[PDB]
């Protein structure tokens, strides 16, 4: 009982864009940097192209293929866009590319001059790109800072949906069997007993919160993985990180609630955080937060992805 | 680092 996915798939000749920089590198493959220029169209727009390193096993193939096929079938703001992929003795992935990459990253770098009106608009873009994933029926099973872009600092997107998978439209939760998993991130009901739903996600919402709010901290830092399980039975959560309101931390604290029923809709958060994203100050207490500021290869025929529509 | 196989 579920409708048609008239998503467009595109291929892209790989004399029709030009990589000028590696970003980051991996047995799997390579991440380079670009610009994609569909010729006909006098337009060149800023890629990120993720190179399979050609010694790969068809089973590698596909995992990608799978995220592309995700990734295709989305269109939102906060929702980190495909714009193609390209056949060549290698599938490569051409994605819009996000200047200041990792939102894990750039908070980290930047804890010196990162403001509360930003901190708090990123939860509403997150919590909104998410709700978007909830409204297409999707499972990120991902959520985490490490997974959020930056395409500019007001600007943040949702990415990385290897684990992201559908759910028909009779389901509410489906199992899965084993793999490498981010404990430290996932609900107690993944955990135990490989349970995914959407309030799971709404778990790692709250986890990916606290990263941005205690600027980049490790949930659980030095505690074994496998003792988390046991931990969050007893009770225990992370702790209020410093710049939080209890109005704020109390919203986390949701979050990570055993029943998942009593736990917040994404669509709840929008308007919470939005609430408190009107009066920053009031909600997160940050200091010198009052002085706080945030801010290239030819770039004359320049478009942004998200201006490039087809 | 972050990616663990538990039972």
């Amino acid at each position: 009982g579920e409708a048609p996915n008239q998503a467009l798939l595109r291929i892209l000749k790989e004399t029709e864009f030009k990589k000028i920089k590696v970003l980051g590198s991996g047995a799997f493959g390579t991440v380079y940097k670009g610009l994609w220029i569909p010729e006909g169209e006098k337009v060149k727009i800023p890629v990120a192209i993720k190179e399979l390193r050609e010694a790969t096993s068809p089973k590698a193939n596909k995992e990608i293929l799978d995220e592309a096929y995700v990734m295709a079938s989305v269109d939102n703001p906060h929702v980190c866009r495909l714009l193609g992929i390209c056949l060549t003795s290698t599938v490569q992935l051409i994605t819009q590319l996000m200047p200041f990459g990792c939102l894990l990253d750039y908070v980290r770098e930047h804890k010196d001059n990162i403001g509360s009106q930003y901190l708090l608009n990123w939860c509403v873009q997150i919590a909104k790109g998410m709700n978007y994933l909830e409204d297409r029926r999707l499972v990120h099973r991902d959520l985490a800072a490490r997974n959020v872009l930056v395409k500019t600092p007001q600007h943040v997107k949702i990415t990385d949906f290897g684990r992201a998978k559908l759910l028909g439209a009779e389901e509410k939760e489906y199992h899965a069997e084993g793999g490498k998993v981010p404990i430290k991130w996932m609900a107690l009901e993944s955990i135990l007993h490989r349970i995914y739903t959407h309030q799971s996600d709404v778990w790692s919402y709250g986890v990916t919160v606290w990263e941005l709010m205690t600027f980049g901290s490790k949930p659980y830092d030095g505690i074994p993985a496998s003792e988390i399980s046991s931990i969050l039975e007893k009770g225990e959560r992370l702790p209020q990180p410093p710049i939080c309101t209890i109005d704020v931390y109390m919203i986390m604290v949701k979050c990570w609630m055993i029943d998942a029923d009593s736990r917040p809709k994404f669509r709840e958060l929008i308007i919470e955080f939005s609430k408190m994203a009107r009066d920053p100050q009031r909600y997160l207490v940050i200091q010198g937060d009052e002085r706080m500021h945030l801010p290239d290869e030819d770039m004359d025929d320049v478009v942004d992805a998200d201006e490039y529509l087809i | 680092t972050h990616y663990y196989l538990l039972p």
